[PDB]
């Protein structure tokens, strides 16, 4: 991000924390108290559930 | 051109944010959305433009 005049060099770490979160956090599921995720799968128009 | 800037500029719906939003902090009790820099209505505020 910027070098500094003295010589050390500002890293994004060094203003940040860099992690593998989640695009949202608004939804949060769990199954019977566990964490979980799942898919809410919806049917197509004119197709048969089974 | 300058004109057309400061059009651009001070008429305008900026994406503010959320407090409380998620992830939030363990002890978080409200949650509101941030209002900010919205679209001008009236002639005056246009004519207002810097």
């Amino acid at each position: 991000l910027k070098v500094n005049q003295d010589g050390s060099r500002v890293l994004l770490r060094d203003v940040a924390k860099i992690e593998l979160g989640g695009e949202n956090y608004d939804i949060i599921a769990e199954f019977n108290g566990q964490p979980a995720s799942g898919l809410g799968i919806k049917l197509a128009t004119g197709a048969n559930a089974l | 051109v300058d004109v057309i800037t400061a059009i651009k500029a001070q008429n305008a719906q900026v994406a503010a944010g959320q407090l409380g939003g998620t992830p939030p902090v363990k002890g978080q009790q409200l949650n509101a959305s941030i209002i900010a820099q919205t679209r001008l209505t009236s002639t005056e505020e246009f004519g207002k433009i810097l």
